[PDB]
DNA sequence: GAGAGTATGGCCATACTCTT
DNA sequence: GAGAGTATGGCCATACTCTT
């Protein structure tokens, strides 16, 4: 389901994580086909913090996600075969499109932490409202989200290693108790 | 106790097959429309769908229609509202679809659970007047519901937007048509009931697909129009211009009708990899939004781009044939008709519903006339009206009296008996009294139109010229040579 | 600018687990729903589908929820829909569905198209009195609808149908109880607040499940009434019987609660094959509609069967425990609850319910008593009445003669100015006044019951009593000791 | 997907084809268990006058039904082998249910003409605008499942060359035919 | 452990005509 | 060809947590 653009010099090159093929479907028609690409994922992507290694190998979403970005994981990481130079997060501005961000940053800091560093992380940033992504015309799509004249993407850095660490396992760690006792000290009912 | 095989296949597949022929798959000759999408539009209409409202959630919509209407399944239903909203599918279209309603490259439309619509401007005249029983209604499945059998289609929609259906024994494929060039047509018929084709042909020159692109020749074309049947060739709209370096390309911007984009680039890649074509280097879609439809191919140097042009039309979609086969249901029966035949049951259509409109608006009005009669004169003899009323101990006591005191009907009496006290004020009593003058006048007016036939007939001409010029629009497709 | 990855992760995982503790998978105290199962209902409410009135079809409701209230998959909401209709699943039934809506073997039920759906009549209760302006309402998802934050639960449902919920960092886990021993003790509680959890005891024995069976012991039951985590032994009910030949079978007539069947069964037959239980000769389902579940063991001549049977529930679900943790939403937040504060929790709620019912039905009678004076008043003088309207030029003017002559507010000449001319006919002159008495009489009442919270209080003992004669039933699950 | 009864003995045993898996899965709650089987109905029939042998076999949906029936095809094909002596078409009683209808009765009569010819095939007949699917499971079985109330229906066949014809004009590829016949025999009113 | 239960789409068979 | 268009449903992945 990649659906890769015309140009081959990654310097100019985005590829967009889409939630859902219906967002994804509406981003194909929507984008620059010469600079920009589209990578749907179709369902909640495994908690690589919670799980067995294994797990994440026989995967096909995490598998398809390693073939785009064109590196390999983990210590055959190749920060210059990198395939896209922007590595655009694009998630429904909703709790559960908040919960796949969590989750795809969560892969991206055990398995490929040197893009982070590098800066092509992004998360983009959608209308806020009721209406998904899915609901939403592919000009619209294009002129709010994903064109570079008015478009405004957050990028994603890593400001603390050790402080990092702590979260990434806290939030994500198999123990449940941390991840209460954040949110009993953090929520704002 | 046993049922003999042969007549179990012949009575079930007759079932079948004359309910797939006449309640499926083709569509009415005189508003263009197979049931599932009629059930789609009346459910719009019903449901207050109207282009000046919110655009509603499919769901709900395809819902209602199917819990209606159409027992049968919502992808059927859902699918054939999205066509009806696509602008390469439809030349006139007749939904209004907010979301991911597809595309040319085949990419299908969203799940229903992400779409809204609602009607268009131009679906509007296909329901006008529907209330006023222009149309004859029926029962639905289950018998809780009452669907029109026919829209009124105050413009020439078989025509305009096509049709293409596979049914049991028999098929249709009507290409679609301009709408400024169709209401020409009746127009001029209207004027000639000895009319002729060719005659007919000057103002309706042939298809006009939403596609634009070129059909070559009028050959096929007069075989179509004049007996329901013939091939029509579409071409693309493709040039051939300069890239630099001496070399050159072939830019297409329109593909013919019906005609998945990305599936033709396909066939044109593979041809290339096949070593079927020579002399192409490069393929692009450069198709944007801003931009429309462009393809790109690049011709390799120094090698003729005329004849890779020719030879794409000829091993491609790039140049596809339309095979018209005109079937549409006359009077509930699957007949082949030509162009002419295809206006006339149109224009008969046209004719029934303005008359039909008349005479409803002519006994409504009547009805209001007669009320206010009695509103009249209840207003003059007031005090004795108030008194009776007091007098009586039930409404049918009162009612009684008064048709005694005043010699009124049943329902002017009712009428009073209804009456508000606010219509006792000063305003109102000159209000009643100039809403009545005017009915008279209306009233003259219908009786008019109903007394002559041409004055009904020119009615007709005057409310089609007033949808062509408010609706009617540019040719799109170029009739070569 | 840029985004810190700490940062976004703590937020973004905070709105998850915040909207997933407080709008997703846990119930409310004071009806028991969590949000899915509160819009399905609101949803069969609003759509009309009581009881005394037909089956819908599944996709329709589903649909309706969906666009109005719950902007998610249809599964989801399908889904929830179907385990409120399930007997096995359901202590007390919230939806009654026509169709296949699923079995004890974990079989799921028939797709939307093919099952029907409508409230039971127990769930009238929990929507009883809701437009009487009860409980509050709040925005829906898209600001295009309105919806109700809580029901008004006229019976203890949390309690009584239960519970199941994974969140984030936190999930629920409430059993089903005996609405009769549940409403006990409510009533217990309501006359003497300082009572006690051994206390309520007395009454509320332990949970029921709707697929009865045994718990084993009174041991566990007290921790999680006590604490709200504990953990409860479930035992199927088995007997061992002769079968002829001097053989003997066991016979399973009840499983524990949420165990499938056709998994349990083909556990057993997987330690039959793979000779991990000895003595087992044959294995067959042989439940009916008619009979109840009967599950069959037959077991090797002058083998011992007891042991047999002892091993069973060591090795497979047949004997299974159940893992009470209470946590739910109160006050609009997360917390594990005791059996006291539950029942505390729901019985401030009908409180609550009742009193903010009981001035809604006084304002809109002490409003109506106003509406009813100036008709009064107008039938007391209708002739200078008659007089002032007709002197007037304009309604405008006529309201205002009305309110400085008769000193009417301005609702009140509003009212008579509406008032139709039948209304003042003998029969109708005495409505007015009758239902104006019959109106001081109520006001009355009502007011008796706002003056006291003891009165208050006893109507919702009777309105909780009378509840519980109509629906509360035996007692299904032995507590054995 | 296919239920079988707890008997072996084909004698007293009956296999339901119902048009709507969970139209026939309802009745599985409903159906006597000890002596009937069910065999939900996918979609369409592959129609087998229109089709060539390898595609036949291919077809998954047709392969159910000779492994369910368990005769084979055909020169092979075996009466005595006949696992159910009671083959009942449950359809819809709407005409997308009459057209399944004649494309099963096309199977049987074209690869398995032995078994009509026993008086093994019945039609089964539920309710005089609900078809199979909105109906309680126990409703379904009171209907049409019990033996003590039911009103099947034996498929006869009375003229060998007569079937042939019918079949091949009605199922075959030649539409001039079919069209023909419509022509001559609809009846609109 | 385990599986309870609310959340996160796509794929794909067939009948039927005609044709380029 | 295989695709134009209205008709007749299964099967998958995952996150999250708990019985003192
Ligand atoms: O909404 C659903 C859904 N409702 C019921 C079952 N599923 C799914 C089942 C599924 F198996 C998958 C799925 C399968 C394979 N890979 C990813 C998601 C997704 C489902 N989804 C959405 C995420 C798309
Ligand atoms: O109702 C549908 C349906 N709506 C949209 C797509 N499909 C189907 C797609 C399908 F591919 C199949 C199908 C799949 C496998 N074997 C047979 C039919 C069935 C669909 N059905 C059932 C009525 C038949
Ligand atoms: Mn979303
Ligand atoms: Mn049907
Ligand atoms: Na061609």
């Amino acid at each position: 389901k990649l659906a890769d653009c015309s140009s081959k010099s990654p310097e100019e090159c985005e590829i967009f994580l889409v939630e859902g093929d219906s967002a994804g479907g509406s981003t194909k028609s929507g984008r620059d086909s010469r600079t920009q690409a589209i990578l749907p994922l179709r369902g909640k992507i495994l908690n690589v913090e919670k799980a067995r290694l294994d797990r994440i190998l026989n995967n096909n979403e995490i598998r398809q996600m390693i073939t785009a970005f064109g590196t390999g994981i983990g210590g055959d990481f190749d920060l210059a075969k990198a395939r896209y130079h922007k590595i655009v997060i694009m998630t429904d501005a909703d709790v559960d499109g908040a919960h796949i961000r969590t989750l795809l940053l969560t892969f991206f800091y055990r398995f490929m932490r040197p893009l982070i560093e590098a800066g092509y992380v992004y998360i983009a940033q959608p209308p806020t409202g009721y209406k998904g992504l899915g609901e939403m015309n592919a000009d619209q799509l294009w002129e709010t989200t994903m064109n570079p004249e008015h478009r405004a993407l957050l990028q994603v850095k890593l400001e603390d290693a050790i402080e990092a660490d702590q979260t990434f396992e806290m939030l994500m760690g198999d123990v449940v108790e941390n991840r209460r006792q954040f949110i009993e000290d953090n929520a704002v009912y | 106790n046993e049922r003999n095989i042969t007549s179990e296949m012949r009575e079930s597949f007759l079932d079948y097959a004359m309910s797939v022929i006449v309640a499926r798959a083709l569509p009415d000759v005189r508003d263009g429309l197979k049931p599932v999408h009629r059930r789609i539009l009346y459910g719009l209409n019903e449901q207050g769908m109207t282009p000046d409202k919110s655009y509603k959630k499919s769901a709900r919509i395809v819902g209602d229609v199917m819990g209606k209407y159409h027992p049968h399944g919502d992808s059927s239903i859902y699918e054939a509202m999205v066509r009806m909203a696509q602008d390469f599918s439809y030349r006139y279209p007749l939904v209004d679809g907010q979301g991911n309603f597809g595309s040319m490259d085949g990419d299908g439309a969203a799940a229903m659970r992400y779409t809204e619509a609602r009607m268009t401007k131009i679906t509007l005249e296909l329901l006008r007047d529907i209330n006023k029983d222009t149309i004859d209604f029926i029962d639905n499945y289950d018998g809780n519901e009452r669907e029109p059998s026919v829209l009124p289609a105050r413009f020439p929609n078989l025509l305009a937007n096509g049709a293409s259906g596979i049914a049991v024994g028999m098929a249709t494929n009507i290409p679609p048509h301009n709408l400024t060039e169709l209401i020409n047509g009746v127009l001029s018929l209207s004027k000639n009931p000895d009319i002729s084709i060719a005659e007919l042909m000057e103002d309706i020159e042939g298809p006009d697909f939403p596609t634009a692109g070129l059909i070559l020749g009028k050959s096929g074309i007069r075989r179509a129009y004049e007996t329901g049947r013939g091939s029509i060739q579409m071409r693309s709209r493709a040039v051939i211009e300069e890239r630099g370096g001496g070399r050159q390309r072939i830019v297409v911007t329109e593909i013919p009708f019906q005609v998945n984009k990305a599936r033709m680039i396909e066939k044109i890649a593979e041809l290339v990899r096949d070593k079927k074509i020579d002399g192409i280097t490069d393929l692009r879609d450069e198709t944007s939004l801003r931009t429309g439809v462009r393809v790109v191919i690049d011709v390799r140097k120094d090698a003729n781009a005329s004849v890779i042009l020719n030879n794409l039309y000829k091993q491609t979609p790039l140049q596809t044939s339309f095979g018209v086969n005109m079937i549409a249901l006359v009077n509930g029966r699957p007949k082949l008709i030509n162009l002419k035949e295809a206006l006339v049951h149109y224009l008969e259509h046209q004719k029934t519903v303005v008359r039909r409109r008349t005479q409803y608006n002519l006994r409504k009005a009547k009805d209001r006339a007669h009320i206010l009669e009695g509103l009249r004169i209840a207003l003059d003899h007031i005090d004795e009206i108030i008194s009776t009323i007091r007098e009586s101990d039930t409404d049918k006591v009162a009612m009684e009296s008064l048709q005694q005191r005043f010699k009124l009907s049943e329902k002017q009496a009712q009428a009073i008996l209804d009456m508000r006290l606010r219509r006792l004020t000063g305003l109102e009593r000159d209000k009643i009294e100039a809403e009545y003058n005017e009915l008279l006048n209306y009233i003259s007016e219908l009786e008019t139109i109903l007394a002559d036939e041409e004055v009904l007939l020119q009615l007709v001409r005057d409310e089609l010229t007033e949808i062509r010029d408010r609706f009617g629009d540019d040719r799109r497709t170029e009739i070569q040579l």
